[PDB]
């Protein structure tokens, strides 16, 4: 519900940088994984969830 | 709109330095000293933060359709 | 519209070769290797250190259209060597400068973080 | 049972051409009109496809060293044309055996589960029995993608 | 079957039936905007 569209904040997220230093070598591209959608062998979870009830 | 994540030219995070810049102004830094104290040497970042137009600032004055 | 993924420019296409070897007719002892996905950062290096073998006699790359993922290194050697042969041996020695300079910077780092 | 062409206009009567191959008379209100198989299948002595509109001989059956065009098809009976015969308007009929030679995905919501473009998701927009065109989401374009690479998102 | 639409005054939710006029129940006003889909929505962060 905020004022940037969708995409706009999914722009901005990928553009943040994430500490990648020892579970990147570890990690496979998601192209190369067996799994079906994503895996913790081929990427990382987050979430967001974020309401503003004050003034 | 909002303050970009990075500099277009080089990529450097310059999306957490909108509100430690405006500090800065405020307390009467000069800009070319408020960029000299956020680190923001190459003149790439320094032209993303001195020609920003905060303008959801603006856009956050209307109404939201949803309660 | 009319944009190619971005993935283009480094995943080979089912059936596509990484690397393509073939005669160059007009004089002797010559080969073009033409290689998919791969665009200045390996051509240069390679030509650079096909460049400083002795029984090299010609070697260049070019990137035919920046819009393409190819490149194309053309090499000569004396009768007595072959441009196979040149090109692996120009590799193994940028393989070879490479692990020198990983080992070394690894001390370097050593040495500088602890004082 | 019985399917005809009419071969001749008069002003009370008329004269349909079955596919028997008689001439029977009948009136306008009786007869009732049929579509035209537009697109059918058949069979013939050589063991070859025969359509419409080719133009074939009758080496056997009640005519002899004749020929004409297609221009309606039974699973038994097949209706010539032609513009030399003076009998029954150029129309006749012959049999088709004596006759020689002379989608449940569309619409669906789909995660492409495998390949470069792993991870996208799409609306289903067309789908042939081994590949689909995959409106993306995030994309603005619509890819080709087998359809061995895609899984249907449930509710 | 509900069709749930938003007063662009009061920003209510409110039930509109197919055939039925265009108005808030609460206030009146005659301007409705639809909620956002329920169908996935899936962006690459590019
Ligand atoms: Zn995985
Ligand atoms: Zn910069
Ligand atoms: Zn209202």
């Amino acid at each position: 519900s905020s004022v940037l569209h969708d995409e706009f904040i999914a722009h901005r997220l990928g553009l943040i940088p994430l500490t990648s230093d020892d579970i990147v070598d570890k990690l496979q591209y998601s192209r190369d994984c067996t799994c079906e959608e994503f895996c913790p062998e081929c990427s990382v979870e987050f979430t967001l969830d974020v309401r503003c009830n004050e003034d | 709109m909002i303050i970009p994540v990075r500099c277009f030219t080089c990529g450097k995070i310059v999306g957490n330095k909108w509100e430690a810049y405006l500090g800065l102004l405020q307390a009467e830094y000069t800009e070319g000293d408020a960029l000299d104290a956020l680190g923001l040497k190459r003149y790439c970042c320094r032209r993303m933060l001195l020609a920003h137009v905060d303008l959801i600032e603006k856009l956050l004055n209307y109404a939201p359709l949803e309660k | 519209m009319n944009a190619p993924p971005a993935f283009e420019s480094f995943l080979l296409f089912e059936g596509e070769k990484k690397i393509t070897i073939n005669k160059d007719t007009k004089v002797p002892n010559a080969c073009l290797f033409t290689i998919n996905k791969e665009d200045h950062t390996l051509g240069n290096i390679i030509k650079s250190q096909l460049l400083k073998d002795p029984q090299v006699l010609f070697a260049g790359y070019k990137v035919p259209h920046p819009l393409e993922h190819k490149i194309i290194i053309r090499v000569q050697t004396t009768p007595d060597y072959s441009p196979q042969e040149a090109f692996t041996n120009a590799i193994t020695d940028l393989i070879s400068e490479l692990s020198l300079l990983e080992e070394r910077f690894r001390v370097a780092i050593k040495d500088k973080q602890e004082g | 049972q019985t399917v005809g062409v009419i071969v001749r206009l008069e002003r009370e009567t008329f004269q349909v051409l079955n596919m028997y191959g008689k001439v029977v008379t009948v009136r306008h209100q009786a007869v009732t009109r049929k579509k035209d198989n537009r697109f059918a299948v058949a069979l013939d002595s050589e063991q070859n496809n025969i359509h419409v509109k080719d133009i074939v001989k009758v080496i056997d059956g009640p005519h002899s060293g004749r020929e004409g065009e297609i221009r309606h098809l039974f699973r038994s009976f097949a209706f010539l044309h032609c513009k030399k015969l003076v009998e029954n308007g150029g129309m006749f009929v012959c049999k088709t055996r004596h006759l020689v030679l002379a989608n449940e995905l569309i619409g669906q919501t789909v995660r492409i589960s495998q390949g470069p473009y792993k991870g996208y998701i799409g609306v289903v927009k067309d789908a042939t029995e081994s590949t689909a065109r995959v409106e993306l989401h995030s994309t603005c374009q619509t890819i080709s993608v087998d359809r061995q690479r895609l899984t249907t998102v449930g509710s | 079957q509900p069709m749930i639409y938003i007063c662009g005054e009061c920003h209510t939710e409110n039930e509109i039936k197919s055939r039925d006029p265009i108005r808030c129940r609460e206030c009146g006003y005659r301007i409705m905007y639809k909620k956002r889909t329920k169908r996935l929505v899936v962006f690459d962060a590019r």
